[PDB]
């Protein structure tokens, strides 16, 4: 075995011990370390960790500030060598070339490994969580300075790389093979944007181009807008941006949904919106786009909604176990949800709520020290928890969808607000009322509304069409 | 074979509330958690000598997906109503909650408990007093509980588990 | 589902990060960023099958010649990339076959045998010598380019394929 700098003078060869790393029960696992244990194995020299350093770069903030992360990995990175041993000296002595066995293995075996998997600390750090130094010009300063000075031929084609790589993320197309589909249209013509609305746009692209907005904005959420549970605190308009943009979207759509239900009053009409809802729905079952089979359920579920007995009844039972069939999805704690998920084909669009609430309850509920021997620890097996669900998060953001936008139709779902100018309370509130006057509590008798819609009711149905 | 209760946690988000249902939960013992396991959310407990299972819903975190609180509280039976005891804001938020609870069930006597969390160590802005007169205007308990003791903890989930029973 | 632990390797500027990327994210690199290593991750239906492919990218500058063993070792499938105009890259082949089957003691080890590049005109390695290697070491022979995704899935899958009925 490689014998090792003293530990006065290179911290990082200090000898483990239950005071500073403890292992899980072919490599280790870490339960718990000192920050410098996790830095040492962070680069170790017997084995390369990638998804340790992905982990890693995306927890270290809760117990390590960046600019201390930079000067410990740089302080890794400066490793001493061994001086001439016996048989060197001799050779020496005598006019001879050493043989420097021992040197020239430590340079291969501990100085180069350590040295190339802090320079892929560096790049990942660069290439993946460039916050740090979106936020902080003086940390970038310094690590083009360390990267920039870095001299020695063994790493200078990552150095040089490195360089360049941090240039290009300073001033920052698609392939398929196959072609997407035609895009589809009903009674709203191409460029007629006035019209557009639930009944008169094709369910398919419906379906379809919010598929498109919700992956977009699924695929937006960077895991520095989740650790630290920041999307829940004070700063969360600041720190969470494009989370909360893909969580208003989804509110919006659902809102939309009831609002088109209730405020349509003839009975005939309203389940014509209500069935329509449903292929929508099945179409986003299709796409594996469950974000959007969840803003169906939740509209459907909703109070205003849901007590609409008179307009369930009407619904073909073809489409009442469609619905059923999604609802199923979120009963017992989504259980069948999550086992769908990990059984279609991508490209999806998850649901995000449950990530949420499983980063947020694996921060509150795990400590962030564990004590041992007088000593505290950083708990690291609570940050691989949560890097695993950020971990699962970016699994689904990469694979796109082959459709084709329709800039238009995109813009009026952008634009959607059901709302308006309303409050929250008033708006829901008046979504009920609307409720309880199409279809009164019993025993009130069941008024008639007249029609509000001049167009054709009946669906062009959810199978698409393929011109030559 | 035993009565199964469904219980769903509702709060404003950012303020502790989480750490109610992970202190029962919990190991009790050993201060840790994952909530991707099954295990995490359903309890077996005696309550004035008899055995049931507790399935506690807890979506702490998707507070912004608003719309989907009718869902959510759709499949309880019971409800704990939680805010921060130094957070007047969720304090404020309990009557809205109360009142969609009520819409959701179409009922006016829901089986409900109000908790008062105190989720840290800052300056409490919400009186007990104040918050036991609220309870009394709706006729429900009102418990207390430490986001970091446990204390209060069984108390409010048995207490809620009773209002089910007396219902 | 599954775990698949499939590893891509071969000489300097091949093309197996572009291979990987391509891939991963169905988006072409340009660039030529030296990897030291990466990981990505992949659910995937394969002949009906949910798999998750985890996909170690590994350096090929010789730079780094010293560190293979630690990921030859996980690796439960390989890749081996070589490009078809470049025939020192075709020779560093056999470098590559011959340490994994050391490390991980074995003649029977999942492996593919890459030709990319395959969207350029100017071919130095032809079809038949690689074909004739890919006999002897009794693995599929499959051309890609991370360019157009010739082939791309193909080279992936099949190595899946591999390890299953390993
Ligand atoms: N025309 C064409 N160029 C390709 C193809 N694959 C890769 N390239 C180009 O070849 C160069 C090297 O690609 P790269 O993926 O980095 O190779 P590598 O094998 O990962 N290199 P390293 O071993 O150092 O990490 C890049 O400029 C890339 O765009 C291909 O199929 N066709
Ligand atoms: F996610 C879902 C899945 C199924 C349902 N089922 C419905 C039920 C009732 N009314 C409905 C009214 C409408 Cl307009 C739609 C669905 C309804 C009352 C009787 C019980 C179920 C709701 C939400
Ligand atoms: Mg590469």
């Amino acid at each position: 075995q490689m014998r090792l700098p003293s530990a006065d003078v290179y911290r990082f060869a200090e000898p483990d011990s239950e005071e500073n790393i403890i292992f899980e029960e072919g490599i280790p696992i870490i339960k718990a370390g000192t920050v410098i244990k996790l830095i040492e194995r962070l680069t170790y020299h017997m084995y390369a960790d990638p998804n340790f350093v992905r982990t890693f770069l995306t927890t270290y903030r809760s117990f390590c500030k960046p600019q201390e992360l930079l000067s410990l990995i740089i302080e890794r990175f400066e490793i001493p060598e061994p001086e001439p041993t016996e048989a060197d000296r001799i050779a020496i002595e005598n006019g001879d070339q050493p043989l420097s066995a021992e040197l020239k293995r430590f340079r291969k075996e501990y100085i180069q490994p350590v040295q190339l998997r802090v320079l892929n600390v560096c790049r990942h750090w660069v290439e993946h969580h460039f916050y740090d130094f979106e936020r902080d010009a003086y940390l970038l300063q310094r690590m083009e300075e360390f990267i920039g000075t870095v001299r020695g031929k063994a790493m200078k084609k990552w150095v040089e790389s490195i360089t360049k790589i941090i240039q290009r993320k300073k001033i920052a197309n698609i392939t398929f093979q196959s072609s997407p589909p035609t895009v589809e249209w009903h009674i709203s013509r191409p460029g007629h944007i006035e019209t557009f609305d639930l009944l008169t746009l094709h369910p398919i692209e419906i379906a379809r181009q919010l598929t498109l907005l919700e992956s977009d904005l699924y695929r937006a959420v960077q895991p520095s807008e989740l650790v630290g549970s920041v999307w829940t605190k004070e700063d969360k308009e600041i720190n969470s941006p494009n989370l909360l943009k893909m969580i208003r979207h989804t509110t919006n759509l659902t809102l939309w949904f009831e609002k088109c239900i209730v405020e349509t009053e003839n009975l005939e009409e309203r389940v014509a919106v209500v069935s329509r809802i449903i292929e929508i729905l099945q179409v986003f079952q299709e796409l594996n786009n469950f974000n959007g089979v969840l803003e169906v359920v939740s509209a459907m579920n909703s109070s205003p909604v849901y007590r609409l007995d008179h307009t369930f009844e009407q619904i073909p039972s073809r489409q009442k176990k469609i619905l059923e069939e999604a609802h199923e999805l979120s009963e017992d704690h989504y259980k069948k949800y999550l086992a769908k998920l990990r059984s279609i084909n991508p490209p999806c669009v998850p649901f995000f709520g449950i990530y949420l609430t499983n980063i947020l309850k694996t921060e509150e509920g795990n400590p962030e020290v564990l004590k041992r021997h007088g000593k505290e620890l950083i708990n690291f097996s609570k940050r691989r928890k949560v890097a695993e669900i950020t971990g699962e998060i970016q699994q689904y953001q990469n694979q796109p969808y082959c459709l084709r936008v329709e800039s238009d139709i995109k813009r009026f779902f952008e634009n959607l607000n059901p709302m308006g100018n309303s409050m929250e309370k008033e708006f829901t509130d008046y979504l009920f009322n609307k409720s309880l006057e199409i279809e009164p509590r019993n025993p009130k008798p069941l008024p008639r509304f007249p029609k509000k819609y001049s167009y054709p009711l009946k669906s062009p149905g959810v199978r698409p069409s393929n011109p030559r | 074979g035993m009565t199964e209760y469904k219980l769903v946690v509702v709060g404003a988000g950012g303020v502790g509330k989480s750490a109610l249902t992970i202190q029962l939960i919990q190991n009790h013992f050993v201060d840790e958690y994952d909530p991707t396991i099954e295990d995490s959310y359903r309890k077996q407990v005696v309550i004035d000598g008899e055995t049931c299972l507790l399935d506690i819903l807890d979506t702490a975190g998707q507070e912004e997906y608003s719309a989907m609180r009718d869902q959510y509280m759709r499949t309880g039976e019971g409800f704990l109503c939680v805010f921060a005891i130094n957070n007047t804001k969720s304090f404020e938020d309990i009557h809205q909650y109360r009142e969609q609870i009520k819409r959701v069930k179409d009922s006016d006597d829901v089986p409900m408990v109000l908790v008062g969390n105190k989720c840290d160590l800052a300056a409490r802005t919400v009186e007990s007093r104040q918050a036991q007169d609220l309870a009394r205007s709706y006729g429900i308990p009102y418990i207390e509980t430490s986001a970091k003791t446990r204390q209060g903890v069984e108390d409010a989930f048995y207490t809620l588990v009773r209002e089910i029973r007396q219902h």
